């Protein structure tokens, strides 16, 4: 359906390769590694 | 439409044109809506995907 005026003049927006639900999983993995191991 | 040429999908609008207004424009000066010269209904123009 209708989106915007920028989208209709050749100006498109590409989605990021990493979604937020996986950036958050990377962050959670970093936090868990810090808690369980430390700097090791 | 009345000499105004273009390409797109003519849906039906909820726009309320005043009697002296025939076509409408957006910030890019592209006609976003036109008034049918005969049935006098407001059609929403959106270029094809
Ligand atoms: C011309 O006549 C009527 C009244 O103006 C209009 O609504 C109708 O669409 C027109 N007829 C056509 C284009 O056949």
């Amino acid at each position: 359906d209708l989106i915007c005026a920028q989208k209709f003049n050749g100006l498109t927006v590409l989605p990021p390769l990493l979604t937020d639900e996986m950036i958050a999983q990377y962050t959670s993995a970093l936090l868990a590694g810090t808690i369980c191991s430390g700097w090791t | 439409f009345n000499g105004l040429t273009g390409t797109g999908v003519l849906t039906e609008s909820n726009k309320k044109f005043l009697p002296f207004q025939q076509f409408g424009r957006d910030i890019a000066d592209t006609t976003d809506a036109v008034r049918d010269p005969q049935t006098l209904e407001i059609l929403d123009i959106t270029p094809c995907s």
